């Protein structure tokens, strides 16, 4: 509705109605390189260490121990 | 991102202590690698060694005058207290340029870091009304 | 976070010993 109504072409209720470019994407490129680069460091690195914790993640920090402990035990005999 | 950096950035992430402190005496008298550098999605060694909250790798790495920038921020929304307490006592940002200290602290009810801070003495401009 | 902070816990542990017996 708003936009409708930026122009200069009706501008007038019915009853009385009858380089220039170039230069502009180096800024461009510098906005969207910034944009991408704050996307990417708060969306896909900053909100993927807030996920939930599952069988896989036991089982890991389960075999750290366990190799862990083997190491320890072959290096004392 | 040279080799001899990625094994810096490995070590640093692993936490051998050892090897980390091998590297900074290595780099003060060749100055082969750049302290100072970024992986792929940014970090700085100060960062991974915050977001691991290893605080033996965090003092070491200021007894090498590594770069601090907004190392405090992140600290303080990690809310790692210890390294709070180690960072007080001492470019592209993550952060508008209108956070400081003391609001960002204030956005996470942390007590402990708040009292810390305001016990330094700070201050929160109030907005006139309307 | 924390399944990493408990990770890199064992990780610099396990560092250190091997360090110390040799």
């Amino acid at each position: 509705l708003w936009m409708s109504y930026f122009e200069e072409g009706g501008t007038l209720p019915p009853p009385f109605n009858i380089a220039e470019n170039v230069r502009l994407n180096h800024q461009y490129q510098e906005v969207l390189r910034n944009l991408v680069k704050r996307y990417v460091a708060a969306m896909i690195r900053d909100a993927k260490t807030e996920e939930g914790l599952t069988e896989e993640n036991f089982k890991e920090l389960k075999q750290d121990i366990s190799s862990f402990r083997y190491e320890v035990i072959g290096m004392m005999k | 991102l040279s080799t001899q950096e990625k094994s810096y950035l490995s070590a640093v992430e692993k936490g051998d202590y050892a090897s980390v402190k091998l590297a900074l005496e290595e780099a003060e008298i060749y100055f082969k690698i750049n302290i100072n550098c970024i992986d792929p999605l940014g970090r700085t060694a100060l960062l991974i060694a915050i977001e691991n909250e290893n605080l033996e790798i965090i003092e070491l790495l200021l007894s090498f005058n590594v770069y601090v920038g907004d190392a405090l921020l992140h600290a303080i929304r990690k809310e790692v207290v210890g390294a709070v307490e180690l960072l007080l006592n001492h470019q592209f940002s993550d952060f508008t340029p209108d956070i400081t200290p003391i609001i960002l602290a204030a956005h996470t009810n942390n007590y402990e870091i708040i009292k810390m801070l305001v016990q330094k003495g700070v201050s929160v401009p109030q907005p006139h009304e309307v």
